[PDB]
């Protein structure tokens, strides 16, 4: 109800330092405004090292987004048979992605 | 003579365009 | 002087702005170095420094020296670019070399031109700065 | 000329005015402009070689 | 050549360029 | 006269207009190897018949558009008229 | 109309004729070029002043010039 | 196929509907008509010129005399300071009442609109005092415009129509303009203010009754033939002379103190006696130059084509080829028309900067929104007549520019070296703004961060010269009319500085617009006016050079002054022609005149509010402008119209939005272009046969959208109204509800 | 003011001018 939500501390070097303003809880840095604090209360996000774990944990989740990217173009990539089966696609995206991601968030 | 608004004003407002356009329409409009 | 340029020395308003210092970078005394650097020169009525650009030797730190410094690097910036593209005007490609950067041509480029003064007096005077108007394409008068 | 003369061209309306080509064919009869003059640097079209007359020309070699 | 024309009046504009400066300077008065 | 066959479509709101009453309307003839799904200039597919057909279209434009079209049929047999409302047919496209 | 005026320097390339949408243009037979032949314009009350054939010559500059004068119901492009 | 429009029968024979737009924007451009020879153009442009000037007494008439019968100038006479003027009177029928209770104002009856023009100020000054006058007046120019109108028409009548070479002979217009039109009327003007105004300045009634009767000076016209021309400068209207009244009045009527009037802060109308009358006879003189009939005389043909300076041989006058310059001139009108309208903007806003510092009428110092208002007219009238001259000047060298006669002379030699023209234009235009925008940028961060004194503020340190070579004592540099001691100062041979006594104690007084105290702020933005000027000139000399042809275009004079494009080829041509760099640049025409008057109405709100600090502090950068300035005063217009009522600035609370409308819809005819139009026009032609009843009627001419330049002519249409509302409306009533 | 009399004198006086435009505006083609 008092303390604003902030991150992004700003460098102090040529006066940019009077953006640092304060938002209570002897913090100053800029008032943000994505709401990311209400999402993380959502997720029940409770102290700092389970903010770690999850952005370590995404820098390696967006380590294989990027190997996969490289993996299924320039050394396995598929034929054009595998794109147009739209029925297998709507049942493994439907169920998988949406269903079994909105189960396992409800878990 | 301040009445003389009450009588110069519709004229131009109302009288002289509708004389002007009609002229001007039925001339661009002349074989 | 000047004019209406009492010194910030001796202005009650620059010496009220001195009180109320902020500090530019996490220095904690960067607020209080700065005014008696600004103290010298001439604040006016609100007791802001104002600058002049005149010429005179009292005053030739606003803009007699930042000149001199200036120009010598800005048109080495300048001197650099030209005698790369006389360089890569008389090779094989001539529009690889523009975008895609000939680096062992540019770096002699770069690290010679410092003494460009001493250059561009003597293609001046040999008349190779210009180019002749009868060699230049021209629009149609 | 013949194929490979720096020529300088003189027509006013054309792109490579006062500039310097080179000439890749002379023709024999007809065109009355029969010098075909492969320049180095294109114009608005893109193209880069254009006919000439053979007075229109300035040798330079 | 030597263009004698064009510099006689630049060299005289540059001296009301100079003098005015002069009053400026507080050299003359 | 043209005496040729009119291509399979459901009508378009583009088709003809009151020029074609009015000042001049063109047509264009092509004899057709098949019968085959084009474009017509006017908007949308439709179905050419076999051997001579006829196109009513409302400018000069359309119907050399439609030929460029034609060409990729191997159809460069396309012959438009000038048919004008006394009824003066005009041979334009070829020139001879 | 419109007007097309064809100048001595093509060379026959045939790219105006086979880009001018209302087909105003036609090749003549002319001892001058190379190819033996230049662009001729007998058909320009039905030129729309579309400028293609000036994109598609090669010579510099133009030897085709569109100049556009008094539009006319078939150069404006009604087809009402 | 109708005959409208008659003057083409090109554009009468257009099935469109572009047939009538294109009659209204060719009807009077006289030289494109059919048929139109070279003689009968100057005899129609002659008897044209005629109606034009017939509009201007016709137009000033109603300026008296609906000032003489719904305004209050007999109540204006009796306090000028605070009785506010009146303009002319409303009659809408769409009024509500609490709309005609809060235009009722000024002491009237009815609803009138305050006079911001200022003429109550310049009538009162040249000795009209009653309504009878006005009206008087008035029906004079009835008679006065209507003798131009019979004149136009008589100068139409075939043996009383002049011949060509009547029209040609330059030599003896510049006799009878420059002695007659110029002199003789700087010499009636002084005899005006002598015999009338001056004594009426002085409580002494002098009409046309009793002036045949009463001599403006007792000693009466003696001492003027003897050479005794210093009774005329005797005991002047003293520092106690209350205006139109006969308190320290004078019998002085040509007089030379300089400076101003102690109360009315205006010029001694004595000091303008003398001025006319001194105008006058330099003119006389100057009209007796050329050569005329009478065999004596200067001849300008003669002047031109000379080659021997003395014995010398050279090029001509200055040694610079000015021969064929007489032949250019004189015969094309277009050279005529990019000339004289390039005189004509210099001394418009010339009229502009000296009325603000130098007031000239009574009591019009201290009635702040009519001189507000007469600052920024003349300054927009100035900038168009600078736009149109480069623009004229333009259709000559497309239409009547002969490069044979005009070979080898200096405007040939323009011609040759145009492209370092444009170039060096390219670098002041890009010198100035990388550093006049940075030096803004600079100071707008460096106040956001909380430390306002790393801004980089530069004294302008070569104008507080001038206004100190000028006698100002403030800043202390002592030269040349500051310096007491000086040669400049004492006039050392023969020590006549009459003025110089008159002159310091104005231009050393701070209650006046007389060379304004200037600071930092004031440099940054005659940098930015630098920028204004050769930026709108750089498009302007540029498409006026490049009117002939250049690389990707050339012979563009085979396509006249105004065409679209030469289409998508080349890589396209959009906005080509010469009369679309007449188009760039009244973009920029309008842009510079708001920061000239942007500039001249904040650093005139701190005079007149007493409140100097506010602009010396803020004008360095431009979030204080931003601030401190449009959003600050707006708070009186904005409110005009409210859920709680309405006042008298309901009308400039309408008007600015009305005026931001306009602005915006010209956007309309910018970003979209043709091509969308033509196939939305072409749906509802469709829809318009097809729908059952309303297929009744049908159009005579086929409709068509907007041409390529059509719109770019709306579009800048409604561009410059809106523009010109805008402020118009900010201008009035920021002032005018503030005082 | 002025008096009731003398607007209509200015109205009179005024078709002087309204009748030499229209024969100058016509004179000047149509
Ligand atoms: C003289 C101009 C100047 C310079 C050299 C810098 C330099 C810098 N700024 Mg900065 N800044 C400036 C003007 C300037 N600023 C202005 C005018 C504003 C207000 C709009 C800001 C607002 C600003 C923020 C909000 C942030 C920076 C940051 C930074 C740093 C890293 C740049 C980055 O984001 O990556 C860098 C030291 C970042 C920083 O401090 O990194 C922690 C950062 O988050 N700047
Ligand atoms: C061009 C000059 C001019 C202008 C803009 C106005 C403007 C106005 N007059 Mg005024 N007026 C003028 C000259 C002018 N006056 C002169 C010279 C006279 C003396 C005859 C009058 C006598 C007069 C009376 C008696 C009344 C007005 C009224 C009005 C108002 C309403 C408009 C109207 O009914 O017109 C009235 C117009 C006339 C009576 C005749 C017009 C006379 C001028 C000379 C014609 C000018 C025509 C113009 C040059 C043509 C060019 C058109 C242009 C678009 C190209 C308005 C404030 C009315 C008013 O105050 O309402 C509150 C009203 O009652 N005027
Ligand atoms: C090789 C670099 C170089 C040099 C020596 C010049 C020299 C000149 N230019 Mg030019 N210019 C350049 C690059 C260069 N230009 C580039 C890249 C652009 C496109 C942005 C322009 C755009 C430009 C305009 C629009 C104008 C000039 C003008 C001028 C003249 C006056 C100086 C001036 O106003 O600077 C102008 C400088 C700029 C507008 C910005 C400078 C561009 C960058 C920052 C510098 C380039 C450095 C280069 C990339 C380094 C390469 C090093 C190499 C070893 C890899 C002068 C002939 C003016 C003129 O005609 O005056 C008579 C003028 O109006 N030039
Ligand atoms: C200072 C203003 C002014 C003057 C003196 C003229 C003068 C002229 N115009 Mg012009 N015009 C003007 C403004 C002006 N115009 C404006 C603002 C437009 C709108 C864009 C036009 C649009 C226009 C067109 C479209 C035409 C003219 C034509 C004419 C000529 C004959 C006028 C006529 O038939 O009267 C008409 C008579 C009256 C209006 C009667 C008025 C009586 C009142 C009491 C004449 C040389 C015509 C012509 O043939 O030129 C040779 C023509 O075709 N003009
Ligand atoms: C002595 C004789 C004489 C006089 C008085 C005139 C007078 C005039 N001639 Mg002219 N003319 C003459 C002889 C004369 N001419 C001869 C002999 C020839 C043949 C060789 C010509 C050929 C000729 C042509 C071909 C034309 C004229 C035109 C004109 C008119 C100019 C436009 C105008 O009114 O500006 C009035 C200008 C002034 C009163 C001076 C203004 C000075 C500057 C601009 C402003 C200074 C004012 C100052 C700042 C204070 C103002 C403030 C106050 C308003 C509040 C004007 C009525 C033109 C015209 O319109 O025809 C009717 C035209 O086209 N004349
Ligand atoms: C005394 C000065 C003067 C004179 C004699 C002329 C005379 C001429 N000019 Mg020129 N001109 C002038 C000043 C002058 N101009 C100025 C000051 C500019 C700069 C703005 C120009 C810019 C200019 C250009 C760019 C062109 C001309 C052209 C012409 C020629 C034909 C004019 C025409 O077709 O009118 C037709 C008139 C119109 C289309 C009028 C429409 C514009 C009106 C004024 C908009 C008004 C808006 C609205 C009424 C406001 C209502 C407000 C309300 C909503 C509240 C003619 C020789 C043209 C030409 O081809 O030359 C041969 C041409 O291309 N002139
Ligand atoms: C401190 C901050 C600062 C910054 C960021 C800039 C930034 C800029 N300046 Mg600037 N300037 C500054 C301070 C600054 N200036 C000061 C203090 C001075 C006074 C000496 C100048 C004087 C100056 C000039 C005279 C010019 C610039 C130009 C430029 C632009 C291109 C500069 C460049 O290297 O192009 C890369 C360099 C080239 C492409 C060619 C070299 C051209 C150089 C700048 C000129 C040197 C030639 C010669 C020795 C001197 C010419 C005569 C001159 C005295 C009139 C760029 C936006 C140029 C400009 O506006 O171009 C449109 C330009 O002509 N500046
Ligand atoms: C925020 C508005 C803005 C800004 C910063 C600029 C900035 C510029 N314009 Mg630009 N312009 C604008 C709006 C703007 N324009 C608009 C709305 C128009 C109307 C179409 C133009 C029309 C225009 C033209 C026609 C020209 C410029 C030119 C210039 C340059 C001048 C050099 C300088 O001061 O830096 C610069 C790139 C000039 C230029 O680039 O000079 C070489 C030039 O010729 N501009
Ligand atoms: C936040 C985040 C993250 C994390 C995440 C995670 C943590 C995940 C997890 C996940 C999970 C944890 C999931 C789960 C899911 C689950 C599910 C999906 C289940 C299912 C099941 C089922 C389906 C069952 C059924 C059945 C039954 C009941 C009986 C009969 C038989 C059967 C078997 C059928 C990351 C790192 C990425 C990073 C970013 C952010
Ligand atoms: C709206 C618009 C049209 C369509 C607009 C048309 C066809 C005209 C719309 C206005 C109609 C005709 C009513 C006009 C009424 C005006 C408000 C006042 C007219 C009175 C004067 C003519 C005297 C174009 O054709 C066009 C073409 C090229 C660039 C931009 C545009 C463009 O912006
Ligand atoms: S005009 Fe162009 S397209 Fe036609 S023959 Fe000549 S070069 Fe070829
Ligand atoms: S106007 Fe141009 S584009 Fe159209 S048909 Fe003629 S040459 Fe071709």
């Amino acid at each position: 109800l008092n303390v604003r939500p902030s991150a992004q501390v700003v460098w102090p070097i040529v006066g940019q330092d009077i953006l640092n303003g304060d938002v209570g809880g002897g913090f100053h840095g800029i008032q943000i405004t994505s709401g990311l604090f209400q999402v993380w209360r959502g997720w029940g996000i409770t102290n700092s090292f389970q903010l770690y774990c999850t952005a370590i944990g995404g820098l390696v989740l967006a380590g294989l987004f990027l190997f996969a990217g490289w993996f299924h173009y320039h050394k396995r990539a598929p034929k054009l048979e595998w794109f147009q089966n739209v029925e297998s696609m709507l049942n493994h995206h439907l169920q998988v992605l949406l269903g079994c991601g909105s189960l396992g968030w409800a878990g | 003579a301040s009445f003389l608004s009450s009588i110069f004003v519709p004229v131009i407002g109302w009288v002289v365009p509708i004389a002007t356009f009609s002229f001007l329409f039925l001339y661009i409009e002349r074989e | 002087l000047g004019a209406d340029l009492t010194p910030c020395a001796e202005n009650p308003a620059f010496q009220a702005l001195a009180k109320n210092a902020r500090n530019t970078t996490a220095d904690p005394q960067s607020g209080q170095k700065r005014f008696e650097r600004y103290s010298q020169a001439l604040c006016g009525p609100e007791g802001y420094p104002h600058l002049i650009v005149d010429g005179r030797l009292d005053r030739a730190g606003d803009f007699l020296i930042p000149s001199i410094l200036f120009l010598y690097i800005a048109g080495w910036i300048g001197w650099v670019g030209r005698a790369y593209l006389q360089a890569i005007k008389k090779d094989s490609d001539t529009e690889q070399k523009e975008i895609q950067l000939d680096l062992g041509i540019a770096l002699p480029i770069i690290a010679t031109g410092f003494a460009w003064p001493a250059a561009a007096v003597k293609e001046l005077l040999s008349g190779e700065l210009t180019a002749k108007d009868s060699e230049i394409t021209v629009s149609p008068r | 000329v013949q194929r490979g003369s720096k020529v300088r061209i003189l027509r006013p309306e054309s792109y490579w005015f006062q500039d310097v080509g080179t000439v890749a064919s002379v023709d024999q009869s007809g065109i009355k402009y029969p010098v075909i003059v492969r320049f180095d640097k294109v114009n608005y079209a893109g193209i880069n070689t254009n006919n000439f007359a053979v007075d229109e020309l300035i040798e330079v070699e | 050549p030597p263009y004698t024309f064009r510099t006689g009046w630049a060299l005289l504009l540059l001296a009301v360029n100079f003098l005015v400066a002069a009053y400026y300077f507080h050299i003359i008065q | 006269t043209l005496s040729g066959k009119t291509p399979l479509f459901a009508g378009s709101t583009g088709g003809l207009l009151t020029k074609a009453v009015e000042e001049e309307k063109y047509a264009i003839t092509w004899t057709s190897p098949k019968a085959q799904v084009f474009e017509l200039p006017t908007g949308g597919a439709a179905t050419m018949h076999e051997g001579e057909n006829l196109l009513y279209i409302a400018r000069k434009e359309y119907g050399i558009a439609l030929g460029g079209q034609l060409r990729k049929f191997k159809i460069t047999n396309y012959k438009i008229y000038r048919i004008l409302p006394s009824g003066e047919t005009t041979f334009i496209h070829p020139a001879d | 109309s419109h007007t097309v005026k064809i100048y001595d320097t093509c060379i026959g390339c045939t790219q105006c004729v086979r880009a001018c949408p209302t087909d105003v243009l036609e090749m003549v037979p002319w001892d001058g070029c190379k190819a033996a032949q230049v662009a001729s314009s007998p058909r320009t009350e039905d030129c729309v002043g579309c400028k293609r054939c000036e994109t598609a010559c090669p010579t510099d500059f133009l030897s085709i010039r569109v100049y556009l004068g008094a539009e006319t119901t078939r150069s404006m492009g009604l087809a009402y | 196929a109708t005959k409208f429009p008659k003057f083409s029968q090109d554009l009468a024979q257009d099935p469109t509907t572009r047939r009538i737009w294109y009659a209204m924007a060719m009807g009077n451009d006289f030289e494109s008509h059919d048929g139109m020879t070279e003689e009968n153009l100057y005899q129609k442009i002659f008897a044209t010129h005629f109606g034009h000037l017939a509009i201007i007494f016709l137009w000033a008439s109603s300026l008296l005399f609906h000032v003489a019968w719904q305004g209050n100038f007999e109540q204006w006479i009796k306090d000028p300071l605070h009785v506010r003027p009146i303009a002319h009177a409303i009659w809408d029928p769409h009024f509500g009442k609490p709309a005609i209770e809060a235009f009722t104002q000024a002491g009237a009856n009815g609803p009138v609109n305050i006079a911001y023009s200022g003429v109550y100020h310049w009538w009162y000054t040249i000795g009209m005092r009653t309504n009878t006058e006005l009206y008087t007046g008035s029906v004079f120019l009835l008679l006065f415009a209507s003798l131009f109108l019979f004149a136009g028409w008589l100068h139409l009548q075939p043996k009383f129509r002049p011949s060509l070479a009547w029209f040609k002979s330059a030599e003896s217009r510049l006799n009878h303009h420059l002695a007659g039109l110029f002199g003789v009327s700087s010499l009636a003007w002084a005899g005006h203010l002598i015999h009338v105004a001056i004594p009426e300045s002085r409580g002494q009634h002098v009409g046309w009754d009793n002036f045949l009767s009463t001599a403006p000076h007792p000693a009466g016209l003696q001492p003027f033939f003897t050479g005794n021309w210093g009774v005329y400068a005797q005991n002047p209207d003293t520092a106690g002379h209350i205006f139109s009244t006969s308190q320290g009045a004078g019998t002085a009527i040509l007089t030379f103190l300089g400076g101003f009037h102690p109360q009315t802060e205006s010029l001694w109308l004595t000091d303008m006696a003398h001025h006319h009358l001194a105008i006058a006879v330099l003119f006389i003189v100057a009209g007796h130059m050329y050569r005329t009939n009478f065999g004596i005389g200067h001849s300008i043909k003669e002047m031109m084509n000379a080659k021997t300076f003395f014995g010398k041989p050279v090029e001509g006058p200055f040694n610079m080829p000015h021969q064929g310059i007489y032949d250019t001139y004189n015969n094309s009108l277009h050279f005529q028309l990019g000339w004289h309208l390039a005189c004509l903007g210099v001394v418009t806003s010339w009229v502009a900067q000296h009325m603000y510092s130098l007031p000239s009428y009574a009591f019009i110092a201290k009635d702040y929104t009519t001189q507000a208002a007469l600052y920024t007219h003349h300054q927009y009238i100035a900038i168009f007549l600078m736009v149109g001259a480069f623009a004229h000047g333009a259709i000559f060298l497309v239409r009547d520019y002969d490069p044979e006669q005009n070979k080898g002379n200096v405007l040939e030699r323009v011609l040759q070296h145009k492209e370092a023209i444009i170039s060096h234009l390219s670098w002041v235009s890009l010198f100035l703004g990388f550093h006049t925008l940075g030096l803004y940028v600079h100071n707008d961060v460096v106040v956001a961060f909380g430390t306002p004194e790393k801004q980089i503020l530069i004294e302008p340190v070569f104008a507080q010269f001038i206004q100190a070579a000028h006698g100002k004592v403030l800043y202390g540099l002592d030269t040349l009319l500051s310096n007491p001691d000086s040669v400049a100062y004492t006039a050392y041979p023969n020590y006549a500085n009459v003025w110089l006594p008159g002159w310091l104690d104005a231009i050393n007084s701070g209650t006046n617009s007389l060379f304004l105290t200037i600071g930092p702020g004031d440099f940054l933005v005659h940098h930015a006016i630098a920028l204004g000027l050769h930026t709108t000139t750089l498009i302007l000399v540029k498409g006026a050079l490049d009117a002939r042809g250049s690389k990707l275009m050339p012979d563009k004079k085979d396509f006249g002054y105004a065409f679209p494009c030469d289409g998508p080829g080349r890589g396209g041509t959009c906005d080509i022609s010469a009369w679309d760099s007449f188009y760039l640049s009244l973009f920029w025409a309008l842009n510079t005149v708001g920061w000239v008057t942007f500039y001249w109405h904040w650093k005139h709100l701190g005079i007149w509010q007493g409140n100097v600090a506010q602009f010396n502090e803020n004008s360095t950068y431009l979030m204080g402008w931003f601030r401190d300035y449009l959003w600050a005063n707006s708070a009186q217009l904005i409110n005009g119209y409210n859920p709680y009522g309405v006042n008298n600035l309901s009308v400039w609370a309408w008007m600015f939005l009305f005026g931001h409308l306009v602005w915006a819809t010209g956007f309309m005819f910018l970003i979209s272009w043709r091509g969308y139009w033509q196939e939305l026009i072409e749906t509802l032609v469709w829809a318009h046969e097809r729908t059952p009843i309303a297929n009744l009627v049908r159009w005579k001419d086929k409709p068509v959208a907007l041409s390529i330049v059509q719109a770019r002519v709306v579009g800048l249409a409604h561009f410059t109204v809106g523009y010109v509302l805008t402020y118009a409306a900010f201008l009035i009533a920021s002032t005018a509800g503030k005082f | 003011s002025i008096s009731d009399t003398q607007v209509y004198i200015a109205l009179v006086v005024a078709l002087i001018p309204g009748l030499l435009a229209w024969r100058l505006a016509t004179e000047l083609y149509k």
